[PDB]
């Protein structure tokens, strides 16, 4: 209940900020206010159009990793099982499998980025 | 009383913001031989109560082009997600006590990324696209280092919770056992908190100013709140985790005094960084963190996790 | 199907110990040492028997040996007891390890008397 | 205190309601951030705060990744949102008042069927160990790494194979 | 538990309805994917956490695990169709009715 | 399974966590773990026609455990019946059941 | 790719279906069918042209959409029972959407859209491991249900899928659209089959198996992809017709040929179940089938389509393609009817 | 010179140590005179609810002695 | 080898987080195969008593169990304690 | 210094550990007789309003098992109040 209310004032407190932000000062607003900013020109296209990527690869194992350390997080709640022995091995095969996948993305140019 | 609380927890932290701006004015200027603001109040200490109120009484900027529902959530959502992460760090006592404290952190600080992406795809302008792009591949790189280095870190302390970790440092900092992580750590911090060498998304000579280059006044001084709110709060929690201030039972004042001065040198240490660095390419930093931290955290977690077993150090549950 | 058969409010009334959880802990080790039989007995039929309307009677013995315990403490040990249960109390936890002066008064008390 | 977890579920199916009608794809993580962080308020109201911090940190990933990719290929001049088109706005505020509609059916036609208003916030938490240590969840996703290793071992070659996968994909 | 279970097979349902009720972006269906992947997350997390199932609380996370390498491949499918034709249109993807 | 490998081989790689009632970390026993015994101590070995048949009492027991359908009718069927006698103004809830009571460790 | 990606990808596919099988729990099974799916998607898009890229999308997103309700079923019985397994009271609803689901990974009508153009613009060699492998484990699943299925909607399923599949067998030229028609016809009567007698599923499966392998074996041979490109066979390898003869008409079910047992044996089940009915729609659209066979037989060997000029330098070249287990299956398909009683059980 | 940064230094360190010794103080007063619970655990949480039906207030930091046993 | 040697130095001039990192892994792998402390880590999560120790029903033909909690027979910690 | 602290905070818990366990039988005897006391009002209450309610049997299991099944909070507690069922369902979740 104290995190909710906590959390709720954080809330107000920036709506707050933002509200009397807009409506505090006065307004004058243009057509040349309010157009995009291009270091002084026109824009020549829309921002909207495709822009690409040359870490796309960079990120699909970065979603994989990451499930790799969603795996990996229970670890400070293993190291107290009965059968340490077990849990090493698996901790150890685990995070042996995750280096030689880096390893051969590294080797196959995976993390370096296109053109 | 708990709201009372509330307040004497949010409204020192946002005046030790306005004053790390000051401070790191102060610093910057020192450390580049001029002086700094010393006109605006006695020692410069009004500078950034006139900041504050120049931007509040400044017209914010409504773009035609942009999408205004995304360009308002935005700035708000990172000032309350700076205070979120605020909320429960224990010093020596946290106002809102969690079990995991510091998954907490990171999804907190995951969704402030997002709070950056969201604000600079509705502002509809090229540079805030890039300013965008950027902030997702340092999001990547940081994110998958540092997750490790906290597992690993947090292996040694053996829960979540972050009483836990002042019990652990109740006889020696964990800066002694972990420093490279600790290292590793830092520059995490560096890059989590967008500053330099590792900003780049708000890029003051690449782009222009990158994802609020489109901001304007109150949205623009609530992002810069969020972030150095966010400053002040990475330096707090690598004081907590690695450099244990001194925790005894009968008065925790003491706790408070270390905290306070260690948290102080290490935001020093993040301005006196920014002075003396200039910045990497943002290519640079993903290869750095995904080449040389990636595969020296693996080995540490792996080490860490050999390490209570070969010692039977294993840390207790509670 | 049948109805379910449970005891009365006369059946599971009882002298109910009205202390608190510091003062259990400062008095947890020497009531698991000298109350451990009858807890030990209440404990086996609770496991053996799945039913806990089959152990009434040993739960009311486990109370009594309680109240004995702590009547005893109050007869003979009552201010080191006192003082270490308001030590152990202070803490938010309840360590152990903060309060070991007066667990070692309250223990030199427990050990040259009873 | 007690219709605390169905309004969770009823935003949880607006949120599932706004991605299952598709605006752009910006609006659509946006939808499944919101869905992932209102199933972690479910999760962590329901029991264990493991699972539903897990899952708020794998879906924050991964509609960063999302993100990425739809500003790069999977974006229009135009994109559309909820409001953009009359027949997405219609579906939208039609699905709400359908949910409502059905709620309310199963409320006075089924009786205690699946929805009981009079018993809501009775049915949420059925048995907990009053006293006891080690009960929290995480406990059993660390116990995966003993009790489970099979599991372990097939979500470990999933990952690593996975990776080879996405590399020869990608290979061009 | 009922109702809040009842409303996660209602979001699940949305999510396979949108799966299944294609628009021009295959990105967006790929949302919907992840969307039944939550759904189904949330269904089995609180179904362990409702009968105390610890040695079936794995489980979801070997869901999230297997579903994040679906979503990863594809995203890289997702980038070959735009390599091949510069957007990820449905309508694009045509070409083999004969 | 199609394939008995498991079974062949002695192995147990998935055998030991099919079902409430089987291994828990640290010995958390799972909700209705002795009607989910019951129902599989008299199915085994009998078949799955046969345990349909002759073992319905521990299914039905170890399902209205699971499910609670008749617990949330009975105690409905008494919410109501309590709040229709309050409308009608026939009947007084007692001090315990109001919030002041004289409580119990 | 290279041997190390190579043996990472064949390994998962491999090891997919064998976990799938071996697997007790019903997630360690869908699981399996991830791994399937997940490993053959690099080998289908292999090839990376445009027809290879749509097909690897198609088969994704349409096995992701029916692992996601497999997984959908699962977790309703978990719920219902407490367990990870549909025992013998999981609802009826689950069990029809588990069947629903495992028909479209499979492949079969009104689910069936995708596989002859999956099948399509992916080399002949992939086209072989799909319809020979990847219906292995999803047939485990629907095995090891076999009780508890509906057999009104198994048997609608089975009847849609072999006409379906009788009807795009007969319209395609396309060598690959015609094998995944084939493929659908016969997954339909394994279908049929297996509410009754899953071991008679498995003798349909694994015929089917034997006689599918050598046709793209010797699809193989040529990358004869068209019936045209089939047809000037005798000028390239013309000891091959017979043995394409004998499996076509095996293929379509003609005594006394081997692939009139699973045929034989299926409808004599059925007619043990008084579906008759239902076995004689089967049996006509098998007929159609054969129909679509005997023509391809008449393009390919009764007849002599004209050649080209280069053929003659084809002709100077030689070749060793034609492995040893070619003939092996050809003649396993082709000349096993005598020992009908030994291949059933 | 380089010590007209204490100021700006000395407000933040005065508004770094407040929110922890205020935390601290506003747990000792709300819980009278000790430290505010830590229910990490069920058992814990349960020990917090038997003290306050046992305190008789409603307020589980009014601990009871022996000042109850005859 | 003196190539290896070569080798190995050269790795660790240029590139030594790799060296680092390696090392440490290997390190990691073989250090519990020959620390004496490696039983002692489970033997302690042994001792640990999460669970409450279920009394056993006496029929006077097991000697080896303690009567009393303050017994000599039973698994005493006293390597834990001297550990 | 890390294994040495790390072995005296094992002992310090499995000290405390102790203590729980030398504490459990009272506790669990003060839970049951609480949880029987609860039932047995709430079976007087449930005669008291059901009485006029006809092929009703106060009282009556749902189980055709004569065993003990322990109550859900559901059941003890759904004829109490509001917050009482607020306190048993989220109380040690959001007490922080
Ligand atoms: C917080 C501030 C909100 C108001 C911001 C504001 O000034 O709005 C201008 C608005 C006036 O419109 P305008 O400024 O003339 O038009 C330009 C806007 O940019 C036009 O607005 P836009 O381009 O930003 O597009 C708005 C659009 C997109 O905006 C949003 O969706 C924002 C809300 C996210 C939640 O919203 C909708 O289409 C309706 C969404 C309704 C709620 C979502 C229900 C379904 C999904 C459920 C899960 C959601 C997660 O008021
Ligand atoms: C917590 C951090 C943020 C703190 C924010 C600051 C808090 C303290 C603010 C004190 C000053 C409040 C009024 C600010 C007005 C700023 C805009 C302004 O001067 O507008 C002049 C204008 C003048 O309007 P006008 O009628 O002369 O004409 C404006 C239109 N033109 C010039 C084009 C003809 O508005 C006002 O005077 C409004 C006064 C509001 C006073 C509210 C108190
Ligand atoms: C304090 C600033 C906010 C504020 O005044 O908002 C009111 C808003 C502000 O809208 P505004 O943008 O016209 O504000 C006037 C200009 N400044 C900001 C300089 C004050 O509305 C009005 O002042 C008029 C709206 C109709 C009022 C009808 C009577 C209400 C009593
Ligand atoms: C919080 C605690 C304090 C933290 C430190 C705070 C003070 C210092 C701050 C300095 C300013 C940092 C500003 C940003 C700098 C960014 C650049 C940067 O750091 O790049 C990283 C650089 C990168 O170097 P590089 O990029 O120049 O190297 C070239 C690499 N290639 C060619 C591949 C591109 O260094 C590292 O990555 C090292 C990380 C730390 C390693 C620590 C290892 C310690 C030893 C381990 C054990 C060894 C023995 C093993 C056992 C043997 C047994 C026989
Ligand atoms: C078991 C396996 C897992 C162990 C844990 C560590 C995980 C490490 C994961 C990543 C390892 C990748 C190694 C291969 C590789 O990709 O090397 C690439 C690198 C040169 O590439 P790059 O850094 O891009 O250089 C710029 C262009 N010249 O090439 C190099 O830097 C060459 C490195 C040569 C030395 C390798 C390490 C030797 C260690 C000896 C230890 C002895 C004690
Ligand atoms: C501008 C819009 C912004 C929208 C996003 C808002 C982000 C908020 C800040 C980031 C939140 C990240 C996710 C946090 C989830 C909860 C984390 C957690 O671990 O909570 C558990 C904790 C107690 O659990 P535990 O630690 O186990 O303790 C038990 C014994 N003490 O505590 C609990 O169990 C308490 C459970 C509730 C905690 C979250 C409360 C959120 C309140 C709603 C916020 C949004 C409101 C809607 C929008 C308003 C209009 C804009
Ligand atoms: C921020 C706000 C402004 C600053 C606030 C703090 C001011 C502190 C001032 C006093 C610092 C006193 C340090 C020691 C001075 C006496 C001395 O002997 O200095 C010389 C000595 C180095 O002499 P040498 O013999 O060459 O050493 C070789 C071995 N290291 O020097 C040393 O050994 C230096 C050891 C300390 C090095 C760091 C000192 C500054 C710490 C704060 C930095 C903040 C940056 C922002
Ligand atoms: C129910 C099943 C039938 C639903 C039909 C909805 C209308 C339809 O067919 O939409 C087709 C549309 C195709 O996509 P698009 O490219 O946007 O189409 C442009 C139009 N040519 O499809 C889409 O845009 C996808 C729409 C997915 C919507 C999912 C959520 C639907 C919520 C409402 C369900 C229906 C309620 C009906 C209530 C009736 C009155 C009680
Ligand atoms: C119980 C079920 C048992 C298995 C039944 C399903 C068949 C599984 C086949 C797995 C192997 C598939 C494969 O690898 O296909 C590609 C391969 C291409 O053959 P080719 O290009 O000629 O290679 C010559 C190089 N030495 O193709 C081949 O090599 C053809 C393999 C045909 C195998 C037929 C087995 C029939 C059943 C025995």
């Amino acid at each position: 209940m104290n995190l909710y209310t906590v959390i709720f004032i954080n809330i107000l407190l920036s709506l707050t900020l933002i509200l009397v932000a807009f409506w505090l000062p006065q307004m004058n607003l243009y057509s040349e206010k309010a157009n995009p900013y291009e270091c002084g020109f026109d824009p020549t296209s829309s921002a909207r159009l495709p822009f690409s990527m040359k870490f796309f690869l960079v990120a699909i194992t970065f979603l994989l990793f990451d499930l790799e350390i969603a795996l990996l997080l229970p670890l400070p709640w293993a190291i107290q099982t009965i059968k340490t022995s077990t849990m090493m091995i698996m901790a150890f095969i685990l995070v042996t499998i995750l280096s030689l996948g880096l390893a051969y993305e590294w080797t196959q140019k995976g993390l370096e980025w296109t053109e | 009383m708990f709201f009372i609380n509330i307040l004497t927890l949010l409204v020192p932290i946002l005046i030790a913001m306005a004053f790390l701006t000051l401070v790191e004015r102060k610093i910057l200027g020192y450390m580049q031989l001029r002086k700094g603001p010393n006109i605006v109040g006695p020692y410069g200490i009004l500078q950034p109560f006139a900041d504050a109120m120049k931007l509040f009484m400044k017209e914010p900027m409504r773009p035609l082009t942009t999408s205004m529902s995304l360009f308002i959530i935005a700035p708000t959502l990172s000032l309350t997600l700076a205070l979120s992460l605020w909320v429960p760090l224990p010093m020596p006592h946290p106002l809102i006590n969690l079990n995991l404290g510091i998954l907490f952190i990171l999804a907190t600080s995951s969704l402030s990324v997002y709070s950056i992406l969201w604000s600079g795809w509705a502002s509809n302008s090229k540079y805030s696209l890039f300013g965008a792009l950027r902030a997702v591949a340092q999001t990547i790189s940081y994110e998958v280092t540092m997750a490790i280095i906290l597992l690993s870190v947090l292996l040694m302390n053996g829960s979540y919770s972050l009483q836990t970790l002042i019990t652990t440092q109740e006889h020696m900092w964990l800066l002694l056992p972990a420093w490279p992580m600790a290292m590793m750590w830092f520059i995490s911090t560096l890059a989590e908190t967008n500053r330099a060498p590792f900003d780049l998304t708000e890029g003051e000579s690449e782009l222009v100013s990158g994802f609020n280059v489109e901001y304007a006044a109150g949205p623009f001084a609530l992002f810069f709140m969020a972030e150095y709110t966010n400053i002040i709060l990475m330096n707090a929690l690598t004081t907590i985790i690695f450099l244990g201030p001194l925790y005894y039972i009968n008065l925790p004042e003491l706790y408070s005094t270390n905290f306070m001065m260690e948290a102080l040198l290490l935001s020093s240490t993040f301005l006196w960084i920014r002075a003396s660095y200039p910045r990497f390419r943002y290519d640079q930093l993903m290869h750095l963190l995904w080449k040389n931290f990636l595969p020296l955290t693996l080995a540490l977690c792996m080490w860490h996790i050999s390490l209570p077993i070969f010692t039977a150090g294993v840390p207790p549950y509670m | 199907p049948g109805i379910v058969e449970l005891p009365t409010l006369e059946e599971l009334k009882v002298e109910e110990v009205k202390v608190s959880s510091a003062v259990l802990k400062a008095a947890a080790h020497h009531y698991g040492a000298q109350c451990d039989k009858t807890n030990k007995e209440f404990m086996l039929c609770r496991w053996e028997e799945k039913d806990p309307r089959r152990c009434l009677k040993e739960g009311k013995l486990v109370n009594g040996c309680a109240l004995n315990f702590f009547r005893q403490i109050k007869s003979h040990c009552a201010e080191p007891f006192t003082e270490y249960w308001t030590c152990l109390d202070y803490s938010n936890m309840q360590l152990f390890r903060h309060c070991r002066q007066q667990q070692a008064k309250f223990d030199q008390c427990v050990l040259d008397k009873l | 205190m007690n219709n605390y977890i169905f309004v969770l579920s009823s935003l949880f199916l607006v949120g599932c309601l706004g991605l299952a009608l598709k605006p752009s794809p910006i609006y659509g993580g946006l939808g499944l951030i919101v869905s992932g962080f209102v199933g972690c308020l479910m999760v962590l109201g329901f029991g264990g705060s493991f699972l539903g911090l897990m899952v708020f940190l794998i879906y924050l990933g991964g509609m960063l990744v999302v993100f990425g990719y739809t500003t790069a290929m999977a974006t229009e001049e135009y994109p559309e949102t909820w409001g953009s088109n009359w027949l997405i706005l219609g579906f939208l505020v039609l699905g709400v008042i359908m949910e409502v509609f059905l709620i309310c059916v199963l409320n006075y036609y089924d009786e205690v069927g699946v929805i009981n208003l009079d018993g809501l916030g009775d049915w949420l938490m059925y048995e907990v160990d009053d006293v006891g240590v080690m009960l929290e969840g995480g406990i059993g996703v660390a116990a995966m790494y003993s009790c489970a290793t099979w599991m372990m071992v097939v979500a470990g070659w999933s990952l690593f194979a996975g990776i080879f996968i996405i590399i020869e994909i990608t290979r061009d | 538990m009922p109702s809040t279970f009842f409303n996660l097979t209602m979001a699940f349902s949305l999510s396979l309805l949108g799966t299944l009720m294609f628009r021009s972006h295959l990105m967006s269906t790929l949302l919907c994917l992840e969307g039944m992947v939550l759904s189904l997350f949330i269904m089995t997390s609180v179904t362990s956490l409702n009968s105390n199932s610890m040695s079936s609380m794995p489980i979801p996370i070997t869901i999230l695990v297997f579903a994040a390498c679906e979503a990863a491949v594809g995203l890289a499918l997702l980038v070959k169709v735009s390599n091949t034709y510069g957007t990820d249109y449905v309508q694009n993807l045509n070409l083999l009715q004969c | 399974p199609f394939l008995d490998i498991q079974k062949k081989l002695g192995i147990s790689l998935d055998r030991h966590f099919m079902f409430l009632s089987a291994e828990q970390p640290y010995k958390n026993a799972a909700r209705c773990h002795a009607f989910e015994k019951e129902w599989i101590e008299c199915a085994h070995g009998i078949g799955g026609t046969r345990a349909k048949k002759e073992c319905k009492i521990e299914f039905d027991d170890f399902e209205e455990c699971l499910l609670r359908y008749k617990t949330m009718r009975r105690m409905h069927d008494i919410k109501k019946q309590r709040e229709k006698l309050m409308k009608e103004g026939k009947y007084t809830p007692p001090p315990h059941h109001s919030g002041r009571e004289e409580p119990r460790p | 790719m290279n041997p190390i990606t190579l043996a990472i990808i064949y390994f998962t596919i491999f090891l997919g279906p064998v976990i799938t099988m071996s697997s007790t729990n019903l997630m360690l099974m869908w699981v399996g069918l991830e791994f399937s799916l997940l490993a053959i998607i690099p080998m289908l898009i292999n090839k990376k042209n445009p027809r290879s890229t749509e097909a690897a999308t198609k088969y994704f997103v349409t096995q992701a959409t029916a692992s996601m309700i497999i997984l959908l079923a699962i977790v309703l019985n978990y719920k219902q029972l407490g367990t990870w397994m549909f025992q013998q009271q999981t609802n009826g609803l689950i069990l029809n959407m588990t069947l629903m689901a495992l028909s479209m990974k499979l492949g079969l009508a009104p689910f069936h859209f995708w596989l002859p153009e999956v099948t399509q613009g992916i080399p002949l060699h992939m086209g072989l491991i799909l319809l020979t492998w990847q219906k292995i484990a999803p047939l485990s699943i629907l095995i090891q249900i076999y009780p508890l299925l509906n057999s009104t909607i198994i048997l609608m399923l089975a009847i849609t899928s072999i006409f379906m599949g009788a009807w795009g067998g007969l319209n395609q030229t396309q060598m690959r659209k015609i094998m995944a028609y084939s493929s659908i016809a016969h997954m339909g009567w394994m279908l049929a089959i297996l509410p009754y007698n899953p071991s008679l599923t498995l003798l349909n499966l694994m015929i089917y198996i034997i006689l599918t392998a050598p046709m793209f074996m010797a699809l193989m041979l040529n990358n004869s992809m068209t019936i045209n490109s089939i047809s000037l066979l005798w000028n390239k390898t013309p000891a091959m017709l017979t043995m394409i003869s004998l499996m076509l008409l095996s293929l379509g079910g003609l005594p006394p040929l081997t692939g009139f047992l699973p045929k034989w044996i299926i409808i004599t089940e059925l007619m043990k179940n008084n579906c008759l009915i239902m076995a004689t729609l089967m049996a006509m659209m098998a007929l159609l089938n054969l129909f679509f066979y005997t023509r391809l037989i008449y393009s390919t060997s009764l007849t002599m389509f004209p050649t080209n000029n280069n053929s003659k330098m084809m002709t100077h070249q030689t070749k060793t393609k034609p492995n040893l287990m070619f003939s092996t299956l050809a003649i396993m398909s082709t000349m096993t009817l005598p020992l009908a009683p030994q291949l059933i059980t | 010179m380089w010590f007209e940064i204490l100021p700006g230094l000395a407000i933040m360190g005065v508004c770094l140590v407040i929110p922890g010794v205020s935390t601290a103080y506003i747990h000792k007063f709300t819980n009278g005179g000790k430290e505010k619970r830590v229910a990490r655990v069920q058992y814990q949480w349960y020990l917090m609810e038997r003290d306050r039906r046992i305190s008789g207030v409603n307020r589980y930091y009014v601990s009871k002695g022996l000042e109850n046993i005859d | 080898a003196g190539r290896i040697s070569a080798f190995l130095k050269n790795a660790w001039a240029k590139e030594p987080v790799l060296v680092v990192s390696f090392s440490v892994w290997g390190l990691a792998i073989i250090m519990p195969m020959i620390s004496p402390y490696t039983k002692y880590a489970s033997m302690i999560n042994k001792a640990t008593p999460y669970n409450y120790p279920v009394p056993v029903r006496d029929d006077g033909n097991m000697p080896d169990v303690p009567s009393h909690p303050q017994d000599p027979l039973g698994p005493s910690l006293d390597w834990l304690k001297n550990l | 210094r890390m294994m040495r602290w790390n072995q005296e905070r094992r002992r310090l818990l499995i000290e405390d550990l102790e203590a729980r366990i030398a504490l459990m039988p009272l506790f669990q005897a003060e839970k049951d007789r609480r949880t029987l006391q609860i039932l047995r009002e709430n079976l007087e209450e449930e005669a008291i309003i059901m009485k006029d309610v006809p092929n009703w049997k106060v009282g009556e299991s749902v189980f055709h098992t004569t065993r003990w099944v322990p109550p859900l909070i559901g059941e003890m507690y759904g004829l109490r109040t509001k917050e009482e069922m607020s306190n048993a369902n989220f109380g040690f979740t959001w007490y922080t």
